[PDB]
RNA sequence: AGGAAGAC
RNA sequence: CAACGCGAAGAACCUUACCAGGUCUUGACAUCCUCUGACAAUCCUAGAGAUAGGACGUCCCCUUCGGGGGCAGAGUGACAGGUGGUGCAUGGUUGUCGUCAGCUCGUGUCGUGAGAUGUUGGGUUAAGUCCCGCAACGAGCGCAACCCUUGAUCUUAGUUGCCAGCAUUCAGUUGGGCACUCUAAGGUGACUGCCGGUGACAAACCGGAGGAAGGUGGGGAUGACGUCAAAUCAUCAUGCCCCUUAUGACCUGGGCUACACACGUGCUACAAUGGACAGAACAAAGGGCAGCGAAACCGCGAGGUUAAGCCAAUCCCACAAAUCUGUUCUCAGUUCGGAUCGCAGUCUGCAACUCGACUGCGUGAAGCUGGAAUCGCUAGUAAUCGCGGAUCAGCAUGCCGCG
């Protein structure tokens, strides 16, 4: 079974992913390491003015990031138990 | 006059291509971002706020 | 032909976000919606004096906290509030909503209140440059590192609109590790439209 | 401000003939190079026995033929705007030389790129050339006005 | 109106049909400039919309393929 | 079995270079359809000829990404790192003949309101 | 010691 | 200069404010008074808009039978609306000088005072950057650094990559494995760190060495006090003006795209450092579910057909051109150049005449490198060649980004 998330903020979600492979690894789940997927990027760009001055602009970045992990073996009632584990508001999981 | 122009944007219209896009936090067509619908103005002054958390300063 | 905003130049790299979520695909209609609680919040607690809000999302459950640095005229007899916030916030969003408190020690650091007190002596129609000598020292007696207070307008005079600035301490706005707390408030008097434009160098980041 | 040059090799240091090392690999870029050189080689051989010796050497004479030695610049003093005749550093030499060599064969107006290209060498391997009648004309414009110094 | 026919408005299609099969009739009252001519619509009189007036306008045989609109040009040069 | 990497103008090469005969190769099609742009013929034929280890190594090449003379500077960084791995008695001598610069020239961020960013667009009174 | 050059 | 491919990152109808036509008075937009307490959609007559009447055709929940939960409508006045004027009534933003290196204060001296000093002078720097004399000693905003990205390596992390080391097949897809590019966290790293010579030995400058780069490695973001009563009442807001049986409203059509002209910015050329045709190529960065759409078939073409895969390092856009080898043209208004024009189409959309794009034809125009003057450009820079993306059903030579 693999396991994404991907989000914006890479330091709680690295310690999401030590977090989760401390878990997994407690639980004995034939861990995986949390491979880094690249990111995916989107500039935009806002006239810096209001009404004039067009060669004035600025520019906003939105970059957001993902993460892979894998378990070999079943599990099931581990799997269940990191299933009704909490989470962070911001690691945004993915099954 | 500006919110009778908002009353045919929430309204839906006639026949669907007559439909257009329009912010409606702040109150203006002309370079509305469809994905976040705000416009150039009250997108950069929320933005500056900090909203929208995937958006910062750009520069690479 | 300014300065760009302080706290936009610093969210991202040193200032962490005011929200701390992800949607994907709806991500229009939930802005749109939390910029009402925001405006909610704003326009039923200005009297509470929130510095700021800050939420997140727990998978179609909402987080708010409210950052208001008083107990005092704010929670009432305790459960006042959170009844009549969060039936009332229920009625508004149709979702699952869950509100929290937190208060700020050393309560004059902190910009958006500073602002909104310059902006209550301007209705309070005492003189504002009492209000920026007041505010000084009451920001050094709470003890600070730097204060920047701006105050544009029409001040009095009819024929002329001026700003004024007063200043103590160190604030570079150029150094990227320094914290400024930037707040802009707005005043409605009957001269006209006044802008207050507070800066706070709080500390250092290592 | 001042004056500053880098350094730079693409050659080898030993073991490299410096004139077929350039005929060779070196200095003509940006395609329409390779068919264009052969037929450019070619025109070197019809060249070759076109003349009744060694080309090599009539080609560097033409190179001298076509190499200036002294040009003038124009100078604001007094109500005439003067000109003022200078020596030549030889990279300037070599920059002016190779400059009014390919511009001029471009310039004239022939068949195709290859016979117009040797007929500028050739042109310039004779002393009666137009581009080295230019050379002279920067000469007798200087020794013209050289009472300026 | 490229692949599958002209694309008019059939309420006063029908109403002209509908007048053209019993008589010859008045001219016809037209805000539309969207209508093409069709080619049963020969001989007919028709009042397009300039944007200030009505105009009037016979129809010919010579009909061919070109819609109603250009019978009343909406600028006035010289 | 000598491996070295090579990078030059976002393109990326890695060659590998065993005991041979002297046999060269880059992604096992040869010279004559396969290496067109002569600058390229004096690429693969410097560096073995200055150095008396010519006949002694093959070497195979694997390249990714990048255009033709950006390749080549990709191998000339690949065959360096290959050297200067295999035989690093002269590699002093390599070092100031030079050629291990490594040079940072990548294609430059254009910038708002310029066209090239370094070309504004055009200016009158 | 090395040009004549107006007005707002 | 700092307006003129500017607000507009997209006008067929809405956008749209402007014009004509026909229509409204608590109006769609916010709250009080009183009912019904759930409202509407489907087809006609006019219909283009309100309107007026018709076929089912004003249809929830708590309920001590009293009433409430604001959604829908109905009549009423307080009303609401103004993209209408005032940027010289204003805040809020922005350009400019200008990435120029400067702009000031505290305490104290000198001066009747305005003022001066510090902040001048010497040596270097890109810098008011550093240091030595000095009635100055300090401080603050600026400069530089810290931030991001591109530049080499160690550890960890190998799939949806890598096929090195192996066995296998035209699809090298697979059975197996992370050392490399690759994606990325902690770093390692370049900081005047050593030698010589100058510099009173100080700060600095020049030449040398492991090095990926030596003297802020390249670029971005960053724009001080202020000036131009610079620009915006087009997001919001007391100040007056008209209305509220109308500059405020509803829709249909038109106009914003007109045209004797002059200018700003760009594109395409005038060609054999080429055109046409044929073959081999090298593959950056983004976008994709009211979507991206592969294969195959049809079509002298844009396209159409059923449609595998993808909620994305797998599937699609994605078939990169300039590049490299062959034949032709042989210097011409030409096999250049492609604009106007007629015919016939494809797609989008209720609708391509006013006023969309694209294709197949035929027609082939001016133009043979451009006077006065004038513009941009210093370690991938100019120039060329393409490639994406944004607003959007559709429309690039505009703009942003990448090679």
């Amino acid at each position: 079974i693999r396991i994404r998330l991907k989000a914006y903020d890479h330091r709680i979600l690295d310690q999401s992913a030590e977090k989760i492979v401390e878990t997994a690894k407690r639980s004995g789940a034939s861990v995986s390491g949390p491979i880094p997927l690249p990111t995916e990027k989107s500039v935009y760009t806002i006239l810096r003015a209001v009404h004039k001055y067009k060669d004035s602009r600025e520019q906003f970045e939105m970059r957001t990031h993902k993460r892979l992990i894998d378990i070999v073996n079943p599990t099931p009632q581990t799997v269940d138990a990191l299933m009704r584990l909490d989470l962070p508001s911001g690691v945004d999981i993915e099954i | 006059a500006k919110k009778s122009m908002i009353a045919k944007q929430q309204r839906t219209p006639k026949f669907k291509v007559q439909e257009y896009t329009r912010c409606e936090r702040c109150g203006r067509p002309h370079s509305v971002i469809r994905k976040f619908k705000l416009c150039r103005i009250c997108f950069r002054e929320l933005a500056y706020k900090g909203q929208i958390p995937g958006v910062k300063k750009a520069s690479w | 032909g300014q300065k760009v905003n302080p706290v936009g130049l610093r969210i991202g790299v040193i200032r962490d976000w005011e929200s701390k979520w992800y949607a994907g695909k709806d991500y229009a209609d939930f802005l749109h919606e939390d910029l009402k609680i925001r405006e909610y919040i704003s326009k039923r607690l200005s009297d509470a004096s929130v510095s700021k809000v800050e939420i997140e999302r727990a998978a179609n459950r909402v987080n708010i906290t409210i950052h208001t640095a008083k107990p005092g005229m704010v929670i009432g007899k305790g459960g006042s509030e959170v009844e009549a916030l969060r039936k009332a916030l229920n009625s508004l969003t149709g979702k699952r909503v869950h509100i929290n408190i937190l208060e700020i020690k050393r309560a004059d650091l902190d910009a958006q209140l500073v602002a909104d007190n310059i902006a209550r002596q301007l209705e309070n129609r005492v003189s504002f440059r009492r209000a920026q000598k007041q505010q000084i020292q009451r920001t050094m007696r709470a003890g600070a590192q730097g204060v920047k207070t701006m105050v544009s307008g029409r001040l009095g005079g009819a024929d002329i609109a001026r700003s004024e600035y007063y200043s103590e301490g160190t604030v570079p706005l150029h150094t990227l590790r320094a914290d400024i707390d930037y707040a802009t408030s707005e005043a409605d008097t009957t001269y006209g439209k006044l802008g207050v434009k507070v800066w706070i160098y709080r500390g250092e980041v290592l | 401000k001042g004056p500053v040059a880098k350094r730079d090799v693409l050659p080898d240091p030993i073991y490299n003939s410096k004139l077929v090392s350039r005929l060779i690999n070196k200095m003509m870029i940006d395609g329409k190079k390779g068919k264009s050189q052969t037929i450019l080689y070619k025109s070197f051989d019809i060249i070759k026995e076109r003349t009744g010796n060694d080309a090599m050497e009539v080609f560097e004479q033409a190179l001298k033929n076509i190499m200036p030695v002294l040009e003038v610049k124009a100078r604001r003093v007094g109500g005439a705007n003067y000109q003022v005749p200078v020596e030549v550093r030889p990279e300037r030499r070599t920059t002016l030389g190779l400059r009014w060599l390919v511009n001029y064969a471009r310039l004239r107006g022939e068949k195709t790129m290859e016979e117009r290209l040797a007929n500028e060498i050739l042109d310039a391997a004779n002393n009666t050339g137009a581009a080295v009648k230019k050379r002279e004309d920067t000469h007798k414009m200087a020794e013209a006005n050289k009472a300026f110094a | 109106s490229l692949k599958k026919g002209p694309f008019v408005d059939g309420h006063l299609m029908t109403k002209i049909e509908k007048l053209n099969e019993t008589d010859k009739k008045q001219v016809v009252k037209t805000w539309s400039r969207r209508s093409t001519i069709f080619p049963q619509f020969i001989g007919h009189t028709i009042a397009v919309y300039d944007g200030r007036k009505h105009v009037p306008v016979f129809i010919s045989e010579d009909m061919v393929g070109h819609k109603l609109g250009e019978f009343a040009p909406t600028r006035t040069y010289k | 079995q000598y491996y070295g990497t090579g990078r030059r103008k976002s393109s990326v090469a890695r060659v590998r270079l065993v005991p041979g005969e002297g046999r060269i190769v880059v992604n096992n099609r040869e010279i004559s359809e396969h290496i067109p742009s002569a600058a390229l013929i004096e690429d693969i034929k410097q560096p073995l000829t200055l150095t008396e280890t010519a006949g002694t190594y093959d070497v195979l090449v694997n390249v990714h990404g990048g255009g033709l003379s950006g390749q080549a500077g990709a191998i000339r960084h690949g065959i360096a790192r290959a050297l200067l791995e295999a035989d690093p008695e002269y590699r002093t001598t390599l070092k100031r003949a030079g050629l291990l610069t490594r040079d940072a020239r990548m294609k430059e961020r254009k910038k708002y309101g310029l066209k090239g960013a370094r070309r504004a667009p055009q200016f009158s009174k």
